[PDB]
RNA sequence: ACCUGCCGCUACCAUCCGUUGGAUAAUGGCUGAACGCCUCUAAGUCAGAAUCCAUUCUAGAAAC
RNA sequence: GUUUCAGGUGGGGAGUUUGGCUGGGGCGGCACAUUUGUUAAAAGAUAACGCAAGUGUCCAAAGGCAGGCUCAGUGAGAACAGAAAUCUCACGUAGAGUAAAAGGGCAAAAGCCUGCUUGAUUCUGAUUUUCAGUACUAAUCGGAACUGGGAAACCAGGGCCUAUCGAUCCUUUAUGUGCUUAAAUCUUAACCCUAGAGGUGUCAGAAAAGUUACCACAGGGAUAACUGGCUUGUGGCAGCCAAGCGCUCAUAGCGACGCUGCUUUUUGAUCCUUCGAUGUCGGCUCUUCUUAUCAUUGUGAAGCAGAAUUCACAAAGUGUUGGAUUGUUCACCCACUAACAAGGAACGUGAGCUGGGUUUAGACCGUCGUGAGACAGGUUAGUUUUACCCUACUGUUGUCAAUUGUU
RNA sequence: CGCUAGCAGUGGAUGGUCGAUGCCCAAUCGUUAAAAGAAGUGAUAAUACUUUUAACAAUCCAACUGUUUAAUUAAAACAAAGCAUUGCGAUAAGCUUAAAAGCUUUUGACGCAAUGUGAUUUCUGCCCAGUGCUCUGAAUGUCAAAGUGAAGAGAUUCAACCUAGCACGGGUAAACGGCGGGAGUAACUAUGACUCUCUUAAGGUAGCCAAAUGCCUCGUCAUCUAAUUAGUGACGCGCAUGAAUGGAUCAAUGAGAUUCCCACUGUCCCUAACUACUAUACAGCGAAACCACUGCAAGGGGAACGGGCCUUGCAAAAACAGCGGGGAAAGAAGACCCUGUUGAGCUUGACUCUAGUCUGAUAUU
RNA sequence: AUUAGCAGUUUCGGGGGCGUAAUGCUCUCAGCUGAUUCUCAAACUCUGAACAUUUUUGGUAAGCAGAACUGGCGAUGUGGGUUGAACCAAAUAUUGGGAUAAGACGUCUAACAUUCACUAAUAGAUACCACAAAAGGUGUUAGUUCAUUAAGACAGCAG
């Protein structure tokens, strides 16, 4: 939260509330985007991934995540540009920071301002990440590795404490490394999803069953 | 004994206090003196960023929180964001110096904006110019005033700058048409007191005349035809910025 | 009471008197590596503050 | 008129009360008796003025019982039928409904529909829940009467379950016509006896309105007003990131969204210290220190040609002003200056001053109060005590009250 | 303190040493538990005792004179003349008194009693809904006792009749008091006469104003000053002015409140000198409050600001006269604030009563 | 609760391109459906865990406030942490000797040697504990991966 200075919460304590039934005040979160450059990108053509995690466990905020995200979207054009981004941030933020305000307080006090109904009202949406949650993430072509890190670095500024850079072994938003992923193509067992796979595999849900094989193919 | 061991003290506030009586109550509110204007100006900047507090005070100076019942009753509600609202929007609300004098000079313009509508017309393409009218009243010097509305203190400040000496504003031609019988009877009556132009009687095709005014003084010339012959055939109004055809009076 | 009033005290309501050496910081250079070049630096060294410490002045130790 | 009773009037006077919880006390709230989920950490027990909610009721049916049925929803159809009325059919483990909160429970039902009914009756014994193994509430379990429902099996102590509620006293009802009313006795009246009702929501239960700055007592640092302490949201200062400005050119000078610190010179939060009494605010006086350096000394950058300005290092050595107005730090102007930088020292500095505010009584207004009175509102007048003790400082003698030579 | 090119720093490695009221062993005393008795008491004759074993220039205000809070308020407070209202024609009004009785009354409206305002000058607008008062009101809804009628065997019950006051209806504002809120409204007017409407009866007239009354506020303008949160004069939807709660004015008056100017210059920057007197030295003469102990500091931690504790800096008899930083100096069981089921003084449309008073009734009759 | 595209639709929605225009196809975009994708939902949960430490609610926090389990402190000290109510060891009749605990072993202050590194800093020096972060260093140490190199490298100087 932009009133507060982030120190208040950069640690992730408190178990977390949420937009519900029982919040109803919160504000909108700083982030209801999760889009940066090409979504309408086919899976068989960017084959790298890298991902940019939290190496501390804290609470991350969602302006500074929308922060980030405008270091990897100025950052998209003068590098490639939108054909080599595909980014689903990989963290939102749910949890919401309360505030009990005695900013009433400027040469007095009424007293309501004390601990006396002293639980806060909403104010600050969040996210909470361990060390390994995932918190940027560009699928991309394997011409684009050191233009998007520095995108990744540029961001890790804009977030509290440490921050880890990486490339994994996938062809990304994939559980299926590179190596896996050309048998998909070899077996005829890729089937595409104009972003995903859906892979094709042999099973039984049915009674007697042989379209399992020649359903997707 | 209070001088040996604390002599004690009071404290002040600086935030602003918008305040309301309803129902012969007074309820109050804790915000901030150059937020409570910017928010009626259409600077919709959160609710919870006006407010510096969220509640409602007999007396927010002292410190007096109000009262449940109070509330319910006064306002029909008991809930205590949407009150604090509505006294914001209604309530008189306390300013700053600097706040106050804003006012002050939009005012300032807007009076001098009333006086270049409608200018001294030679031909129809001189002055109205908002400046020199606004520096002739800086330089004559009279008391601007938020309660007195910004027309009326132009009216008001006009006669003043033309004894200074300074010609301004210009007359209209507020149209009307008279019947046969009574439009003779008036036509002897307005001929001296005041100007009337397109003077044409007749017998058969009625009688058109044009009463000279310029919007801002419109009272004064139909008064008289009340008290004569009532209202006219048909009664023509123009813009108080321009005669419909040109201005070319004064 | 008032005027004048030495001696005496006293006034930017007057007069006179308020120094020079080293050591450096920042910093600017040298020679010169680590790192065949390079680079004020690492070894080393130069210049260098109203700074420091002496000289000056005060006082003078259960010190001579 | 007096008398004596009666009713009224009667703060003129009397006597009394003016709850409690409370991140001081008020103002506000009820966390004061209670119910739901979470708080609640896989028995249970568990707090906060912790969170999202409920209660003071309702229902001859919304009870009891049997049977019969299936509901939400969807799909495809059908004069009238409007997309959406009603009427079909499929699919529909419940997404519907079940008086009300939320949780549970639940489908040949606990839902809906019908019938018949008044177990929403009476006596009794045990127990559960919170527990103070006490009371109450609400509930459970059987036993005996009286019934009811269904062929029966069985079920029925009202509501599917968890909430929906109340001592002695007194009065009043119901009941066996019981028991007494103490010399016998009769009719009444009266008391008992047994179970109910009237109610106390501060909910294990006083008949209860203010103010006091004309006030007072006992205690409290359990607890407020100054400091100091922790804390630093707020204030103040500093870094990192670089989207952009700076013509052009990210970093000469700035610097977005964003991120990390330090500070205690803002104000809050807190209530550890003090109510066997640290004299509260400012101004004068006077020193000291800090540097987050305004000037000056020396340096380096600049969009530094010169001029002037801006940025930065070392450095706190020396400077850091005169006035109007304000009780005032703060504020804002005039004038000088090389510059008129920010701070600290018990918000430096009351046995150093002054008392201009704040601080009692008297008193004027305005708003508020039926009024006594109230005001972080305005106005005005209001006794500032003591060092002749120790230390600290300033100067002044004197001494190793001989270290083992005098002088 | 100091340390540094192995360090006495950091991170290790291999041994080793110091070291608790802990542990081991020993001793001594108690306690406990168990047992024993001629207690090293082998001539005693002890068991309530011993032993063993084990464990522990201007403005404001007030008219003026006057008065007042003796030891903090002398004023703008009080008073006052004037102005106004109220009650009362005597077995009055007001009052005191338990009672008896008495005063005002050596009084009689030209007065006495009780208010309120506060000289003059000029003005005192609207409101009777409230609350109080006032009634000679319509007369009746309620209405106690005694009294009366009925029932009952009576105790008793139940009924009618019904005064005062209450309720109802009028009077009353120089009585307490108020003098709106929302729509339009004298070109939008400044403002609100007005029209609708609601509240409660009305909705601020004359005037006055950032006033001893204006939060915002250092209002806006003009002036006064080189500069003015100050002053004065203007403006006025006035947070919250306003007409005997008296409105506006004002000569004189003022130990009252404020501004400016002039006389003022040690109440002038900047201090100086001088005398008295005390102090200071002596001579006599001699005192208290206070006093856990006590008086050197830095830092640390500690009821979080130490003189004592700890670690450092250090340290030199006995004293004098000044000074006021420290002794969280002293004086006072803080009365500011909270608490206690502590009080008081006062208030009211708290609860409860009551003097007295108004009417009813019996008796007196 | 909520992110993404994909496909199958379009007599149901809208606007274009294709015969004038559509929903006839094909598009981006509405709606619905199907398979996949993002974050799982203190008051959700098919599954299901064994003053101080641990857990934990409020709270930016607090030497704040409020709970749980164990321990202490407080009604016990001693040694050790310089000092210190709570941390460490460990509990006290009164003593002697021996050996320990925590903690030490240059000196204060009882207690030492040997050995390997690292640091060159106005440093760095034992929990609680008397604070330090994001972010920088061609400081030195230690590593890890890929590239180059006698087909002659690297830097240098020369063409």
């Amino acid at each position: 939260m932009g009133r507060r200075p982030a120190r208040c919460y950069r640690y992730c304590k408190n178990k977390p509330y949420i937009k519900s039934r029982y919040c109803r005040g919160v504000p909108d979160a700083k982030i209801r985007i999760f889009d940066l450059g090409r979504k309408k990108a086919s899976t068989d053509e960017f084959p790298l991934c890298v991902h940019l995690i939290s190496l501390e466990k804290e609470q991350l905020s969602s302006e500074a995540i929308e922060a980030g995200r405008i270091s990897c979207n100025k950052y998209i054009s003068k590098t490639g540009g939108k054909d080599s981004f595909h980014m689903r941030v990989r963290v939102h933020p749910w949890h919401v920071l309360r505030i009990n305000k005695m900013l009433s307080c400027a040469g007095a006090d009424r007293l309501q301002t004390g601990m006396r109904g002293a639980f806060g009202k909403p104010m600050g949406t969040v996210a909470r990440v361990n060390i390994g949650q995932i918190i940027f993430s560009i699928r991309t072509r394997d011409n684009m590795l050191a233009n998007v890190v520095e995108a990744l670095r540029r961001s890790s500024y804009k977030f509290p404490g440490r921050q880890k850079i990486v490339v994994s072994k996938k062809w990304g938003f994939t559980a299926y490394n590179r190596e896996a992923y050309q048998k998909l193509k070899a077996d005829g067992r890729l089937m595409n999803d104009g972003a995903n796979v859906k892979v094709i595999t042999n099973h039984g849900t049915l009674a007697q069953y042989a379209k399992d094989i020649a359903a997707a193919n | 004994m209070s001088i040996f061991t604390p002599t004690n003290q009071i404290r002040l506030t600086n935030v602003a206090v918008v305040r309301m009586k309803r129902a012969g109550k007074r309820f109050e509110i804790a915000c901030y003196k150059n937020k409570v204007v910017g928010w009626r100006s259409g600077v919709e900047k959160d609710l919870d960023e006006v407010l510096q507090t969220h509640s409602v005070f007999v007396n927010v100076s002292k410190g007096q929180v109000a009262k449940k019942e109070d509330l319910i009753s006064a306002f029909g509600t008991d809930d205590q964001t949407e009150i604090c609202k509505q006294i914001l929007t209604k309530g008189e609300v306390q300013v700053s110096d600097k706040e106050r004098h804003t006012q002050l000079e939009q005012m300032f313009r807007d009076i001098a904006t009333i006086v270049a509508d409608k200018c001294v017309n030679p031909e129809t393409k001189r002055p109205y110019t908002v400046i020199l009218i606004e520096r002739a009243m800086k330089d004559i010097h009279y008391s601007v005033k938020t309660n007195k509305s910004t027309k009326q203190q132009a009216l008001e400040v006009i006669k003043q700058l033309k004894e200074k000496m300074k010609i301004e504003r210009a007359h209209m031609r507020l149209r009307f048409i008279l019947p046969v019988n009574e439009g003779k009877k008036l036509k002897e009556k307005l001929k001296p007191l005041i100007k009337v132009i397109e003077s044409e009687d007749y017998g058969q095709q009625l009688e058109i005349v044009c009463l000279i005014d310029p919007g801002c003084f419109r009272e004064i010339d139909e008064l008289i035809k009340k008290e004569t012959k009532g209202k006219g055939s048909l009664e023509v109004l123009n813009l108080k910025d321009v005669e419909e055809g040109d201005e070319k009076f004064e």
